[PDB]
RNA sequence: AUUCUGGUUGAUCCUGCCAGAGGUUACUGCUAUCGGUGUUCGCCUAAGCCAUGCGAGUCAUAUGUUCUUUGUGAACAUGGCGUACUGCUCAGUAACACGUGGAUAACCUGCCCUUGGGUCCGGCAUAACCCCGGGAAACUGGGGAUAAUACCGGAUAACGCACAUAUGCUGGAAUGCUUUCUGCGUAAAACGGAUUCGUCUGCCCAAGGAUGGGUCUGCGGCCUAUCAGGUAGUAGUGGGUGUAACGUACCUACUAGCCGACAACGGGUACGGGUUGUGAGAGCAAGAGCCCGGAGAUGGAUUCUGAGACAUGAAUCCAGGCCCUACGGGGCGCAGCAGGCGCGAAAACUUUACAAUGCGGGAAACCGUGAUAAGGGGACACCGAGUGCCAGCAUCAUAUGCUGGCUGUCCGGAUGUGUAAAAUACAUCUGUUAGCAAGGGCCGGGCAAGACCGGUGCCAGCCGCCGCGGUAACACCGGCGGCCCGAGUGGUGAUCGUGAUUAUUGGGUCUAAAGGGUCCGUAGCCGGUUUGGUCAGUCCUCCGGGAAAUCUGACAGCUCAACUGUUAGGCUUUC
């Protein structure tokens, strides 16, 4: 699975880093914590502080849509994010 | 107090697109024909947040300046020429009716700049006071020198007078309506054409033509003394 | 209550069928006259929180003399007359444009008593 | 409301013999399916004829030049007309082209499939695509900068060549 | 019918009185369809079958039409019904539910050699009399 | 594609309709794989009646009380705001109701907005709680304690009279604001709450705006004469009354008008428009759904509360039906969402969630939301696909053959993307002996298809119309065969076109239906050449408008598609 990243703005008004990236992927379409995994290393963001919004995968060709977001809290992202996504971002050792 | 998402203002210039209701501006100042929530302008134009929630939360926490004023709500209207500040990027943008009639952003170079406003009514407030029917910001109530139309500018967050740009045969005039809106061009004539509904003027720019009164703004001396055009970012 | 809305004909006599119901905003209240008694006055509400003062009975008045501009406070006694009704004359009621006899001299009544919640007659010349 | 009709016509009298000759012969070359297909293609060609017409009716003003431009730079994108055409060339179009614009009509004489039907089946079953996209529809319409980059699927059998139904 | 520059009064009114002439215009505008058919603009209906009759054809033509009387339920209106296909009388009896509909023929009137009839059965107990009399349905002993 | 075909005749021309042929709409017979788009699915009968759940609730930074899961955590009470906005229905309404252009200098406005001020003394109930209950319920009593942005009383304005005082707007234009002050009657607030003591948010007030709504009038749009007079508060003047405000809206004195034959009054019908149907167009027909305005809440009247109502989740009574009762009494009306009975030709789930978009609540964190979104179900409308492909070989030229393999768009599975979470959709893989996935009408003419074989004998039947059968039925029934359409295909209405069969464009009227018996003659309508003047229709042009939506084309983006955004046009019309 392959991924490049076009668009990192970030939210002064947040203190949140805005990822958008192309997926790559071969074949399967790759799940939130691989996703997270793989882009984890391209912009030095942890698990808990790294999270993915859509790995959107597109009819036919393997590329999928990646809006992932960074932030320097996760007590900010508790406040921001909704608790949908909370629960679909698996934290370091949740259940 | 709902609107839809079909019966949106002619000056709304976002589409038609979603569920119903799409964000009432408040009564507010400003008239709700040239009006644009503060919610749906930092949704649509700037993308600062997306949701209505992280707008309402970034609203909420003084984050957005309009006219130094951080207004926590997210309906509150905004009209022409209304500067919108974010220091943290030092982002300025004023709000502007392009050629359709529709409202705008243009992005300005400082965080420091005045706004424009103009006279409608000139009344006498109990006091010995000229009261010139304001709206927003402070100002001077003044005397007879400041006219009706006489676009008064002021500063920002104070809302000091900078200068009296008083109109005359000449000076320029900004398009605030029908077919000719963001033709700024010299004023020819302004003929005080007695008629039940209301005068006339005449106004040239790159091309010469016949404008109303009330679609008329005396926006410089002979050149922009305000930051009127600067990027139109989408 | 007293309606007040459009209903009557249309030009000719052709009998208005109403396609509506008698509105909130079309409800007149009733002509609370004011006669020469004890002076009684009623704090009767009205749209957008405005109670309009109803005046009922009073035999004093605010007499202004015209020839020195003098606002003086003199009693009422008597309606000498009345152009709006011939029977207001005979039951001493207070309409504005009526004439009523004071102490400092006759006056005619130059307000609307159940408008204005005073009696304000403006001494005759 | 603000609902939809059809899109293609219907004939006046529904068996005329030379006619239906006609759209059989069409159907059975260029491997369609419905008679409503050779309709609404012959809609296509008549909305060209008809705004040809009202075109052609003033003979090209200042908002005329636009409307008049992009209806022929539109069709020169898809190549229906002439590469070197003018307004009037639309007037003298045929169906033909409409039907050539197909994705079928285009992997046929791309020589991509023996036979028009293979060629329907095969765009239908992922064996067309064009760069990366696995467009499975015979009713696609193409331009001729669309037409160089089509091929086999990356992933369908027909991207390894040992197909003995294929030439 | 004037021709000036200045008459179009005349022009609309002389239209307006010519357009009586025709029955199919004035009939539309005075309502007498809605007024006079059994079914008031209802495409079929729902009648009780009450007796049966094998009305005669026309002229030229010699048979023997099975023709159910049937009374309606949504306006209790005795009328004659036309059962056709084969065995037509087979699958209707008395007392019955049966779906009735136009003949479909002149006029929206009576069909060929059947006289005073203008309504036929399309179901008889809310099942299609045409397969019963193909023979892909079978009569529910309702 | 600006379309013709059969029928009256022994045969022709023709007037003339009938029927044929295409849409669309409603309903429906037969029948059937799937996806996409969104603005459809108890309108047409019953605006009939409703069991059940639910749809508006919120406020710890207003006050007050008991716990703790110690936190903007919950329960109770006083109190503020909101529920008058959305949502539904389409009866009434032929009307300033509506579309459209103006007006309000004739008016009200809680929330919101900016500037100018102020935020002053007090008084002290009554809540939950305590003690006792009454009551079948609905409801709800007494005594004891007490608080607030609760409520009451007091000081500095507005309101009305009369004045003098300078352009301040608008401007034909004061009648308003007013510098005003004068004296005469004549008023408000919570120095409340929180804090990081930085400040934030609230109360009163004045001016204005904005928002909401009332009022107002030029103009635009039904059938009807087998509907000719209608109107007395009706038409108007003065003075009043009430109103938010103008007003016969009501009252008084008076005048004798007002509308109508260029259609008043009455009957018929109808939610209006944006628009929709259809046609080459002129037109013609309908305006259920998406948006704007209107009205309605079982029929009806009346009223409280509020800035705003005569309130869809307020009351009161009458009519009408129904309902819980311990028989003393007490409720209810789904034209709010699913659902039920009834009704009929005539239509769904008593699913999911506040994730988003909005709304009210909160200072905020946030909570509620049958609004909204998300689905389930209904041959809704449109669009897109597939059930086959396939070389070689054979007869009766396209059917199963014989054989050869080959693909997975469909169906089933896996796994992840994915949505609030689903499902579909989406990607790889892979399941298939390509087998599971086609029907519907019709075959004499009109009209594309059989003069092939038995049946029946003016019978059974067919038949939009024409026309068939009493003995050789290409006609009818099974068969055989064939034809057209296509997950659709017919039926009956309707309606448009056909049809120049309503004709201004664009018809006829000697003999086919049709010139009035003749004639005189008003409104209407049509009008000589000609000089002089105007420019109202008209003409070119300008400026204010004519909401979006839907329409057309393209671009952009949904895989093509329909569809969403930008944009150039259209309509909006005919001010
Ligand atoms: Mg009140």
């Amino acid at each position: 699975m392959d991924i490049k990243i076009l668009k990192d703005k970030n939210n002064s008004l947040l203190n949140r880093r805005e990822l958008d990236f192309v997926v790559k992927y071969e074949g399967s379409t790759p799940s939130r914590s691989d996703v997270r995994n793989k882009l984890a290393a391209m912009l030095n963001a942890p698990l808990e502080l790294l999270i993915i919004q859509r790995i959107k995968t597109e009819y036919g060709m393997q590329e999928s849509k990646g809006y992932a977001k960074v932030y320097a809290d996760e007590a900010r992202m508790k406040q921001v994010e909704q608790e949908y996504i909370l629960k679909r971002n698996p934290a370091p050792g949740a259940e | 107090t709902h609107q839809k998402r079909l019966s949106v203002p002619k000056s709304w210039k976002v589409g038609k697109k979603g569920n119903k209701w799409i964000s009432t501006t408040r009564p507010g100042p400003h008239s709700q024909a040239r009006s644009l929530p503060l919610g749906i302008i930092i949704r649509d134009i700037l993308k600062l947040v997306d949701n209505s929630r992280e707008g309402k939360r970034i609203l909420s926490e003084g984050k957005v300046l309009v006219d130094g004023i951080p207004r926590k709500d997210l309906r509150f209207p905004v009209g022409l020429f209304d500067v919108i500040t974010l220091p943290l990027v030092n982002e300025a943008y004023r709000m502007l009716q392009d050629e359709k009639g529709r409202l705008t952003l243009h992005k300005l170079n400082e965080t420091n700049v005045n706004k424009l406003c103009r006279i409608n009514n000139k009344t006498t407030v109990k006091g010995g006071k000229f009261q010139l029917n304001l709206n927003d910001g402070t100002n001077i109530i003044g005397s007879n020198e400041y006219g009706t139309k006489d676009s008064l500018i002021l500063s920002i967050p104070d809302k000091q007078v900078v200068k009296h740009l008083k109109f005359e045969v000449g000076n320029l005039a900004m398009v605030v309506g029908g077919q000719h809106s963001g033709e700024t061009g010299k004023i020819m004539e302004i003929r005080e054409v007695k008629s039940s509904r209301h005068n006339t003027v005449m106004i040239s720019g790159e091309t010469d033509f016949e404008t109303i009164e009330d679609y008329v703004i005396v926006i410089g001396e002979d050149k922009p003394e305000i930051r009127l055009g600067g990027e139109i970012s989408e | 209550m007293r309606w007040q809305g459009s209903s009557r004909r249309k030009a000719t006599g052709g009998k208005v069928i109403t396609a509506r119901g008698k509105r909130k905003f079309e409800m007149g209240r009733e002509s609370a006259e004011t006669r020469i008694s004890e002076i009684k006055r009623k704090k009767v509400p009205t749209m957008g929180g405005n109670r309009k003062v109803r005046l009922l009975q009073s035999n004093v008045a605010n007499v202004t003399n015209p020839k020195d501009g003098k606002t003086v406070t003199a009693p009422i006694e008597t309606v000498i007359d009345n152009t709006a009704n011939k029977h207001y004359v005979r039951r001493n009621i207070l309409t504005k444009g009526s004439v009523i006899r004071t102490s400092m001299g006759t006056a005619r009544v130059t307000s609307r008593p159940g408008q204005d919640g005073v009696v304000n007659a403006v001494l005759i010349e | 409301p603000g609902k939809k009709s059809k899109s293609y016509e219907t004939p006046k009298h529904p068996w005329q013999e030379a006619r239906m000759a006609t759209e059989v012969q069409l159907v059975k070359a260029y491997g369609l399916r419905n008679k409503k297909e050779v309709w609404k293609a012959a809609s296509m060609l008549r909305m060209y004829r008809s705004e040809a017409r009202k075109l052609l009716a003033h003979v090209l003003e200042g908002h005329y030049r636009t409307q008049s431009e992009e209806i022929l730079s539109k069709l020169i994108r898809y190549g229906i007309i002439k590469s070197d055409a003018n307004i009037d060339d639309i007037l003298s179009l045929k169906t033909e082209n409409i039907l050539e614009r197909r994705l079928q009509t285009q992997v046929l004489r791309l020589g991509l499939a023996r036979t028009v039907i293979q060629a329907r089946q095969f765009i239908t079953h992922g064996h067309i695509a064009i760069n990366g996209r696995k467009a499975t529809i015979p009713g696609m319409l193409v331009s001729k900068e669309d037409e160089m980059h089509i091929g086999y699927y990356g992933n369908s059998p027909l991207k390894n060549e040992s197909h003995p139904e294929r030439p | 019918m004037a021709k000036g520059k200045y008459a179009a009064n005349i022009l609309k009114q002389t239209r307006k009185d010519a357009r009586w002439k025709d029955t199919y215009y004035g009939r539309r505008v005075l309502g007498l369809n809605v007024k006079a058919d059994p079914l008031g603009g209802a495409p079929q209906g729902r009648g009780i079958v009450l007796e049966k009759v094998g009305v005669e054809a026309k002229q030229p033509n010699s048979a023997i039409r099975k023709c159910v009387r049937v009374q309606l339920i949504k306006n209790g209106r005795q009328v004659t019904a036309f059962c056709p296909g084969d065995g037509a009388v087979n699958f209707i009896d008395e007392h019955d539910e049966v779906t009735v509909e136009k003949i479909g023929g002149r006029m929206g009137g009576a069909m060929g050699d059947i006289p005073g009839v203008r309504f036929k059965v399309i179901a008889v107990n809310n099942v299609s009399l045409n397969q019963l009399v193909i023979g892909r349905m079978e009569k529910p002993r309702r």
